[PDB]
């Protein structure tokens, strides 16, 4: 119990409390619960009640995992879905680059701090209990119930409310909030640093949050969520790649994502190879063979994985830089830092949004991607170096149908850099044959070639015409067709495509001196 | 005082929007903005028992050091109950300038019961600390219900100075206040400064001119010699328009594309087919007559990039019956050019018909959330929508 402001809770409108029967329970249980339950009333975290309360929660007596001494557990299932919606917040995880170097970092343990916290006053009632005779006992809880809904938040918000003031006549120190755990650190010297510690554990205390003594605390770094963060340095926690002879499709998927987990510091990581892997996969149970391309990505990224790189933390002092490069067709590779060539975190980028493109508008995409993502870790934007030039960017730029913007870039000759391959003409070419097409052709200068396809589906009929008409004309050709879809795709001045046909005619396009594209009813 | 009780819609509950992430900057406006605001009064940090959330920015005042808190209450809007018309004559006006009366609202305190509705949260830097949280204990800027109640006090304030001077129209919209009149602009600022003392006196910058709005009507090449390729497109434009003027032939134009022609080659156009030209830009010499609003249905608007800084919009309802077209010029980035067009077309629609438009905005959304609130200034915010312009539909406007 502690001297907090109770956070009103109350159901979700019209709904009663539970009334759910208590399932019997073996005698020794009982005992055993009787044991833990007396524990509780005499510490107020838990009082009895009369018979004045209808509501009812099952309770039962489990073993500690590991250890032969009982546990009791309520089921507040369904109380929960009686209870109102709390302010749950976002789940969303800090990624450690936009942490701070601190000189000394403390983790405390305030799991059971959570029973500290009181419950409202009228709704306590809800959390009735019955532990059977073997002159009944009836309970309810008196604070936050383990496993109920509104425990983390309003948890939450009463541990902010705690170490607001706290915060306010410390601001050398940084108390970060997270589940069970208080991390704390400083760039206070190690002494006055283990002192403020204590002077926030004490903090605590004098609200009645229980919390380690710096005895029994945890030493860094600290395997926080995949990663591995020391007060001045962290990375991913040992990722360990398996030597296996046969590889089993469920597998290849955990390797994949393993490798995707590294690429946000491990630069280089690589997976295209071993997604191929899964392609016609039958079974999670079936072993694909590696292809020696395979077996070459998994030993250079195993090669990449064994020299602990470290990713370096944020320095609000210092400017974000933003870094891109084409990996490979589609696959981007980023990487932000603030000091020459000494990141704070890096990444991929292969989100293809349509299904034709070009690399000018993959790499807008790329950028705004880190944008966000820079906005998010550090709330600011980073200056972008760019593997184009101003010219080519500012010509897609104005003659595309869509606005975009890129904040505050500067070009890197870094090849390969990012280019368009061909333009269409403006105007008709004065002296180029005129094909129209519709599957066959028919040009000004009597030449026609008509076929007929297969398998083909209306549209891509469509664009198989302006294939042929590109196929069988010079440098120069004007095309003339009625397909504003083929006309508009090819309009997007595409470099890439899913289908094969739009990279065959992309492929035509680059080879051709001038090209008009013109389109009519 | 005395709080008017307000509701929600039948069933409707109150919204959870989520808070789109924000600069430190930005933040860091919206802390020292808020912060002054609880100590005021006018709001309060709420507990985890409130699970509403309404998105909050920050922009920056026209000219002026100083920000602005923009909360996104258009969720809530749709979902409050229901409760001044809209002066036609307004449109017609010689100047109008807009006010941003939104401080007003401070004064009154806002239903209780409903306050819990207006939930909004500044964000936190890579989702680090829980948040800031608070609810408005005043009518808050943005609400519609906000001028409805304050609409009483309001008038109240307006008369001495409305039949004093029946030569300014003034309507009201949101937190806007339009006062129009044709005194020559000289005169007209002095009479706006003066409102300005007069509202001041009871604890209370955009300027326009309306009259000179024009519907940029469809165009046809008009050239010396015409060739196999502006003839096309001249028919394809044309077999656009004449789904909204029917009057439009193509006939001896289509004519004169017989044959598989160079594209390139000099087709001279029989009479028959200059008059028919002729015709067609007669024809669209005007909008299409019959194109009549209607309050019930919604102000669609469709933007499109001409390029080169240029923007082309039109507001209609039902598709083709365009209510107004317009263009858009540079006054620099697509963004930052795309926000002033909206905020544009969307002050002219509150003027004309006295409502914000939907628009079909040209751009990624990652983009938009993005940049938007960099060049907003506006103190409502239109619905928004994100399309793709079809290629078609570019070459047929300008
Ligand atoms: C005390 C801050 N702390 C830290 C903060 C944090 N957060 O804000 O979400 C998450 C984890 C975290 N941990 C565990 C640290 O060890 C840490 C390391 C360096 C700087 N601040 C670190």
């Amino acid at each position: 119990i502690s001297p907090i402001e109770t956070v009103p809770v109350k159901l979700k409108p019209g709904m009663d409390g539970p009334k759910v029967k208590q399932w019997p329970l073996t005698e020794e249980k009982i005992k055993a619960l009787v044991e833990i339950c007396t524990e509780m009333e005499k510490e107020g975290k838990i009082s009895k009640i009369g018979p004045e309360n209808p509501y009812n929660t099952p309770v039962f007596a489990i073993k500690k995992k590991n250890s032969t001494r009982w546990r009791k557990l309520v089921d507040f299932r369904e109380l929960n879905k009686r209870t109102q919606d709390f302010w749950e917040v976002q789940l969303g995880i800090p990624h450690p680059a936009g942490l701070k170097k601190k000189k000394s970092v403390t983790v405390l343990d305030v799991g059971d701090a959570y029973f500290s916290v009181p419950l409202d006053e009228d709704f306590r009632k809800y959390t009735a209990f019955t532990i059977p005779s073997i002159p009944g006992i009836r309970y309810q809880y008196n604070v936050l119930p383990q496993g109920w809904k509104g425990s983390p938040a309003i948890f939450q918000s009463s541990m902010t409310k705690i170490l607001e003031p706290f915060r306010k006549q410390n601001p050398d120190i940084v108390i970060y909030q997270y589940m069970d755990d208080l991390y704390v650190g400083s760039d206070l010297e190690i002494g006055q640093h283990r002192t403020k510690i204590e002077e926030l554990r004490q903090h605590l205390l004098r609200w009645g949050l229980f919390t380690p003594d710096q005895k029994h605390q945890k030493e860094p770094p600290f395997l926080w969520m995949g990663y591995e963060l020391h007060p001045d340095k962290w990375t991913v926690q040992p990722i360990v790649l398996p030597e296996k002879d046969s590889w089993t499709v469920n597998d290849i998927q955990k390797l994949v994502g393993k490798l995707n987990w590294a690429s946000q510091i491990y630069p280089g990581i690589k997976v295209r190879q071993l997604c191929k892997l899964l392609r016609g996969t039958k079974a999670l149970t079936e072993v694909i063979p590696l292809t020696e391309e395979a077996e070459l990505e998994l030993a250079e990224n195993r090669e990449i994985l064994k020299e602990p790189v470290h990713g370096v933390y944020y320095d609000p002092s210092k400017d974000l830089i933003a870094e891109i490069q084409k990996q490979g067709q589609g696959q981007w590779t980023y990487q932000i830092y603030q000091e020459p060539f000494k990141n704070l975190k890096t990444g991929k980028y292969a989100r293809m949004r349509g299904a034709h493109t070009n690399d000018v508008k993959q790499l807008t995409e790329a950028v705004q991607k880190i944008t966000t993502e820079s906005i998010v870790i550090w709330g600011k934007t980073p200056k972008f170096k760019l593997p184009i030039q101003k010219e080519t960017w500012e010509t897609w730029w104005t003659e595309y149908w869509q606005a975009t913007w890129i904040p505050e870039w500067e070009f890197v000759n870094t090849p390969p850099l990012v280019k368009l391959w061909y333009q269409l003409e403006k105007e008709p070419i004065v002296g180029a044959e005129t094909f129209y097409v519709d599957a066959g052709y028919v040009t000004n200068r009597g030449r026609q070639k008509v076929v007929t396809l297969t398998d083909t589906t209306n549209q891509k009929t469509e664009l198989q015409a302006i294939y042929l008409a590109l196929q069988d004309s010079g440098l120069e050709v004007n095309i003339v067709t009625d397909s504003q879809y083929a006309l508009g795709i090819i309009q997007a001045q595409p470099d890439q495509s899913e289908s094969e046909l739009v990279n065959q005619i992309i492929e035509q396009l680059i080879k051709k001196e001038k090209v008009y594209l013109a389109w009519v009813p | 005082i005395e709080t008017v009780p307000v509701k929600l819609k039948p069933g409707m509950d109150g919204p959870k929007v989520k808070q789109w992430p924000l600069t430190e900057e930005k933040i860091k406006a919206l802390v020292e903005i808020c912060t002054e605001m609880e100590k005021e009064g006018k709001i309060s940090k709420i507990g985890p028992e409130n699970p509403y959330n309404t998105p909050v920015f920050a922009i920056k005042k026209k000219n002026s050091t100083r920000w602005r808190k923009l909360v996104d209450f258009r969720e809530l809007n749709k979902r409050t109950q229901d409760f001044i018309p809209h002066p036609a004559g307004l449109k017609k006006k010689k100047s109008v300038t807009v006010l941003d009366v939104g401080d007003a609202y401070f004064s009154v305190p806002l239903d209780e019961d409903f306050r819990k509705y207006t939930a909004f949260t500044i964000p936190s830097i890579n989702n680090e600390t829980p948040g800031i949280r608070y609810q408005y204990n005043v009518l808050p800027q943005g609400w519609k219900g906000s001028p409805a109640i304050f609409q009483s006090s309001m008038t109240k304030i307006l008369e001495p100075f409305r039949k004093q001077n029946p030569d300014i129209v003034i309507y009201q919209y949101m937190d806007d206040l339009y006062v129009g009149s044709d005194l020559e602009i000289g005169q007209h600022r002095t009479k706006i400064e003066e409102l300005r003392q007069h509202l001041l006196r009871w604890g209370l910058g955009y300027e326009l001119h309306p009259d000179k709005w024009t519907v940029q009507p469809i165009v046809l090449p008009e050239k010396d010699s015409w060739t196999v390729n502006d003839i096309q497109k001249l028919v394809g434009k044309l077999n656009w328009a004449s789904q909204i003027y029917p009057g439009i032939k193509v006939r001896q134009l289509c004519k004169l594309l017989r044959g598989t022609k160079a594209l390139t080659e000099v087709i001279p156009l029989t009479e028959e087919a200059e008059l028919e030209l002729a015709e067609n830009r007669e024809i669209l010499k005007e909008p299409v007559h019959g194109v009549y609003y209607d309050p019930s249905k919604d102000l669609i608007a469709e933007i499109q990039k001409q390029g080169q800084g240029q923007w082309t919009y039109q507001i209609y309802q039902e598709p083709f019956k365009n209510l107004k077209t317009g263009k858009y010029a540079r006054m620099t980035n697509d963004v930052k050019q795309l926000t002033e067009a909206v905020q544009k077309i969307t002050t002219e629609s509150i003027v004309i018909w006295g409502k914000t438009p939907k628009f079909k905005l040209p751009i990624q959304k990652e983009t938009w959330e993005t940049w938007w609130t960099e060049y907003w200034q506006a103190t409502w915010i239109p619905e928004w929508e994100f399309v793709n312009t079809p290629p078609l539909v570019k070459l047929w406007y300008q």
